[PDB]
RNA sequence: UUGACCUCAAAUCAGGUAGGACUACGCGCUGAAAAUAAGCGCAGGAAAAGAAAAUAACCAUGAUUCCCUCAGUAACGUGAAGCGGGAAAAGCUCAAAUUUGAAAUCUGGCAACAUUUCUUUUGUUGUCCGAGUUGUAAUUUCAA
RNA sequence: AUUGGAUAUGCCAUAUAAAGCGCUUUCGAAGAGUCGAGUUGUGCAGCUCUAAAUGGGUGGUCAUCUAA
RNA sequence: AACCAUCUAGUAGCUGGUUC
RNA sequence: GGACAUGGGUUAGUCGAUCCUAAGAGAUAGGGAAGCUCCGUAUGAAAGGCACGAUUUUUCGUGCCUAUCGAGGG
RNA sequence: CAGAAUCAUCGAAUCUUUGAACGCACGCGCCUUUGGGUUCUACCAAAGGCAUGCCUGUUUGAGUGUCAUU
């Protein structure tokens, strides 16, 4: 049971560990909410909510 | 012989008779209308393809040929009238687009697309130049 | 011989009770046999022997009527009254069930389907 | 993602961290049932790509066998055994000590709306896949009897084919 | 048939002990009483008392058995559990 | 000399296969019962100077011919992700098979689908 | 006194850990973040709850009605929640800060998450108990929360909390992690 | 003093499912005096196999199955396989990458509305509870 | 009397979307008590030990395939 | 140990018969 | 004729069984077993109910006790 | 011998005791409701129920399992 050891975490990794670049989407309004939006105008309009 | 068939041997009810069989099973043609006219009920298919003009298989015929001695136009015409009565694939703009596009053209000029996919606050949806394009030949 | 179609359109006490009358005749007509009988006495017996039938098979027709009728659209229904088809068939998938596609599969065919074309000569 | 730091402290069976963990949890099981339900899977990450998903219809049940066929293959038909109304998916090894090997069996219900309607996972309630593991259908079976493309892996031998214009 | 037992019959079976009415409709004795206050229940005393009470003397208070089997179906009943589990 | 295969059902086995021939195709009759095929060298030295048909048109050859991947499976036309053209020989017999096969193609029009507002 | 066999299997079980000799990346997930920072991470947390789902209709049948009749905002802050949700935006430097359920069941999930953040240099915590991670984001339990980014109005309460946690946890301790943990 | 969970129970709890039969052909496993018989387990109208951790040594082939040929050859009396000719052809799906500007997903209860081999079948819509962040959808499958 | 699939035509349609292909000043996750080594039972299996990342498998330095 | 149905038309160097 | 033909005949609160256990069989809890199956029945089983109370936050508090078949018993 | 049919067809029913066989055994119980009697706190009858393994959900819980609450 020795003492534990870090060979590889002493130093602090200043690059983030991915290279992709940022999609478009963490930049824009979502998508997601907007089927949700206009499915729910959908319902009012038709007369289901 | 098996007790399930000595069964309805010596039992009184009558079979289940299912009357099926026909002698030359050439199945009759659904699908195009066209050619369900003018098939031949009895003729063979490869006889009927070439007797239309269509290519049974493009592939060589593995076998024989039939050597007794030593459509297609109205298939074209057909397809070229659905073509055109189906040809304006051109969409309009719906109410949001009509205004999304034109408040991006009343202040970027109408040609600087690439100025228009920059901007921050119009263009909130983030769309490409392409897209930009897209709906502007589309309002036209 | 009571016509069906005159039997089916009474009432349900009406048909209790006919039912009530018509197991007293065929009682006593049996009583009769065991003590001597005749001939046409002898063949009514089966006559209201098959009019019980006629009677019993009208009340259990307008019984499980009421059943179907008081359980028309709900989603559980007595075992009697579902469908009675074969337990594999029960135990299979649905066509609603087995015509399920994931999303990727319902681009591909709508973007890419069979076409429809012809091989000229 | 997790499930990639998980798979490869998977492979380091005998580290500090996964000795601990083996004998613990090996205590921990051998007080248990020996086919016990499992609330969840312990190798959340395996599990996983063997085909569970924690939605309702996905049942993990863990067994332990003694050692000295093939045990995998025993985990199978032991749990298909036990809960009978349910298809036998996957399994996996779990933990092993110096007289049993534990495993985790995923099942699912071929009988439950949430499986049914799912297009991944629907071929299961099919007739063709009642007791796949009774008959050498999961990986360990088509393993176990030698199915596999390449020259490592009856009737047509013994018969005589007497055709009509021989 | 069978020498029949003591207390099989009679002022041994139709008057049930509020105890025994209890875990009968498995109910606690203020819902209990809830119930008992919104239906028309009370106490009937039998005439033979230690008859009734399975040969014991203890004061105990007694109820119809045709009372309480009406409480079981009592669609109300549900509600206090629904609210015991809102 | 154990149990036998003796083949009474010859004649009859040739029946059901043209039938199943004569029940397909009227199913789909504009088009050929068969897909086409291409043009392949056998992979022997007892056999690379005949030609016989292949499995289906490899990636490139596709490309090069005018189809992609997705629209090439509906009008007819097999890939073969394994196949690979090593050669321009083989990639110019089969492009050339694909394009007398798209000038005798009469791919007819489908429904389409137009939403009443954009 | 005879227990029942799932009362001995819980006690046996606590008292098998602390008398073995547990690794040292095990041995961190019992010396954890004391309980005066503990309130005070979660009550910043508790600012930063992601809406329920019944909020999350509520809105969008607002915009809905909104569309329906005649009609853009601003990003949504919250929380970030989700073992590899996390785990990529601590690899991705996105995050300020991570919390640690301390007893998640199979350990496996939150062992490398200790020498990760480290590596990446995100101030983090053991928060005892998964419970009251689940609360923060309206779930019955969460293996991992992580503070990303805060308004600016809380973004000097957020920086003398991670002063605190690197005072209280890792400055302490420190250490200790590298220690074979029970034996006792 | 009050509560989160975790694990474990119980119920004539709400709804479901398993067993036994037939066994010509299917897939296992076990096994004699042939991988046979007998034994054991398990399915379907077919089963199994199946989109290469595959051949080959070419001008290369291209999932699987089946027929002919290879061939009584090769290897060691047993007894191949590739290539070759045919029959048929159809491809695909996950795990592993953050939806993070929004668990976008699903079971169930009730309420309605339709549909039906069908009052028996099958769903949609709303609504409430839960499942689920220890990962349900969308996206991707190396051909990329 | 039920139905299969097309065709014509009507009514709705979430298209603020989804998809193919050019191009890249960007990236490309790929399955472990499993492969495998020693021995044992008749390719698989048991025991003992136990992996890697142009890596690994299989063929004749090249070719081919990309298991769990 | 006996019995039962299978393997099984088990095993023949041998006995008996083998048709105008 | 015990043959066949054709009919009739066994009446129970108090007589017996049904009620019980013995030696043992024996399901379950468990555990083996590739498997048909095997062991196990007191076994590291959460294994059966009683009473009290103006009703207790109008969400149960407090207190007590620890299988089954099988013919001489009735 | 003394709308028929010792008919066909078959989409509606009936389907005794059993048997995988399922309340317990090879007769004995329990549970809910309903009824009867020129007999009604007794008796009787009737209808509907009670097998185990497992799955989803539900409700009632257990724990010196984990932790929180100025």
């Amino acid at each position: 049971y020795p003492d534990y050891d870090d060979f590889f975490t002493n130093t602090v990794r200043e690059t983030p560990l991915s290279s992709a670049p940022e999609p478009k989407r963490r930049f824009a309004p979502s998508k997601h909410e907007q089927k949700r939006i206009l499915q729910l105008a959908y319902a009012i309009r038709k007369g289901r909510i | 012989a098996n007790p399930r068939q000595r069964n309805k041997q010596r039992s009184g009810k009558p079979r289940l008779t299912r009357r099926n069989a026909n002698k030359k099973a050439k199945a009759k043609i659904y699908g195009n209308f066209v050619i369900q006219q003018n098939w031949d009920k009895h003729a063979t298919l490869r006889q009927n393809y070439a007797r239309l003009g269509l290519l049974a298989t493009p592939n060589y015929v593995t076998g024989g040929v039939e050597k007794l001695y030593p459509v297609v136009r109205q298939l074209e015409e057909e397809a070229v009238k659905k073509a055109a009565r189906q040809s304006n694939k051109m969409l309009p703009l719906s109410a949001f687009e009509h205004a999304y596009i034109q408040r991006l053209i009343n202040k970027y000029g109408t040609e600087d697309f690439e100025s228009m996919a920059k901007d921050v606050k119009l263009n909130s949806k983030l769309f490409n130049g392409s897209k930009l394009k897209n709906l502007y030949i589309r309002m036209k | 011989a009571l016509k069906t179609f005159e039997l089916r359109k009474q009432s349900q006490e009406n048909l209790a009770e006919q039912l009530q009358e018509l197991r007293q005749e065929l009682a006593s007509l049996r009583v009769q046999k065991i003590a001597g009988g005749s001939g046409s006495k002898l063949s009514k017996i089966k006559t209201t022997r098959k009019d019980i039938a006629r009677i019993l098979t009208v009340i259990n027709e307008s019984n499980r009527l009421a059943a179907r009728e008081a359980y028309k659209n709900k989603k559980y229904i007595p075992l009697d009254l579902r469908q009675k088809k074969t337990r594999a068939i029960r135990r299979a998938l649905t066509p609603y069930e087995q015509s399920r596609k994931t999303l990727k599969q319902i681009k591909k065919e709508r973007y890419f389907p069979l076409r429809k074309y012809a091989l000229k000569a | 993602g997790a499930y990639k730091y998980l798979e490869e402290l998977a492979k380091k069976k005998q580290s500090d961290v996964n000795l601990f963990l083996s004998r613990v949890r090996a205590w921990e099981y051998r007080q248990m049932n020996v086919i016990h339900r499992a609330s969840r899977p312990s190798r959340p990450d395996k599990a996983r790509r063997l085909g569970y998903k924690a939605k309702q219809g996905y049942v993990i049940y863990r067994i332990r066998v003694r050692r000295g066929r093939s045990a995998r293959c025993t985990a199978e038909e032991r749990v298909g055994r036990y809960c009978s109304n349910l298809r036998v998916l996957n399994s996996y090894w779990v933990n092993q000590d110096a007289t049993y090997k534990f495993f985790e069996v995923i099942l699912v219900d071929p009988s439950h709306k949430a499986i049914r309607r799912d297009p991944r996972i629907n071929w299961i309630v099919n007739p063709v896949h009642k007791h796949r593991e009774s008959r050498g259908l999961t990986s360990i079976g088509k393993k176990s009897r030698g199915i596999g493309k390449g020259h490592r892996f009856w009737l047509r031998h013994n018969t005589l084919s007497l055709r009509r214009y021989r | 048939a069978r020498v029949k037992q003591k207390g099989k019959a009679g002022a041994a079976r139709i008057y049930i002990t509020r105890n025994q009415a209890l875990k009968k409709l498995q109910l606690t004795l203020a819902d209990f009483r809830r119930i008992c206050i919104l239906k028309g229940v009370y106490p009937r005393e039998p005439k033979n008392k230690k008859k009734a009470n399975k040969g014991s003397t203890a004061p105990v208070t007694f109820y119809y058995t045709k009372d309480i089997q009406y409480l079981l179906h009592e669609p109300i009943v549900q509600k206090f559990r629904e609210y015991k589990v809102f | 000399q154990r149990y036998v295969k003796t083949w009474f059902n010859q004649p009859g086995r040739k029946l059901r296969r043209r039938q199943a021939r004569q029940t397909k195709a009227a199913k789909i009759a504009p088009r050929p019962v068969e897909a086409i095929r291409p043009a392949v060298k056998p992979p022997t030295i007892r056999y690379n100077m005949k030609v016989r048909a292949g499995r289906g048109f490899t990636l490139e050859e596709l490309k090069a011919a005018g189809v992609s991947r997705r629209v090439a499976s509906t009008i007819g036309i097999p890939v073969d992700h394994r196949r690979r053209n090593r050669s321009e020989e083989s990639l110019q017999r089969n492009v050339e098979r694909i394009k007398v096969y798209l000038a005798h193609l009469i791919v007819f029009p489908r429904k389409a689908g137009q939403p009443k507002k954009g | 006194v005879k227990w029942p066999e799932y009362i001995r299997l819980q006690r046996r079980r606590k008292i098998l850990n602390l008398r073995l000799k547990v690794p040292p990346a095990i041995a961190q997930f019992q010396k954890t973040l004391d309980k005066n920072t503990a309130t005070q991470v979660f009550k910043l947390l508790n600012k930063y709850r992601p809406e329920t789902a019944a909020e999350k209709k509520q809105r969008l049948v607002a915009e809905a009605e909104a569309v329906a009749n005649g009609k853009v905002s601003k990003k949504p802050y919250n929380v970030k929640y989700g073992l590899n949700h996390v785990v990529a935006l601590i690899e991705a430097k996105k995050a300020k800060l991570v919390l640690i359920a301390s007893d998640v069941d199979p350990i496996e999930l939150v062992v490398f998450l200790p020498a990760l953040c480290k590596k990446m240099g995100v101030p983090y915590a053991i928060v005892k108990n998964k419970a009251r991670l689940g609360t923060v984001i309206h779930q019955k339990t969460a293996a991992v929360l992580a503070v990303t980014e805060v308004r600016e109005e809380d973004k000097n309460e957020l920086a003398s909390i991670v002063s605190a946690v690197d005072a209280n946890f890792s400055a302490k301790y420190d250490e200790s992690r590298r220690k074979w943990g029970g034996g006792i």
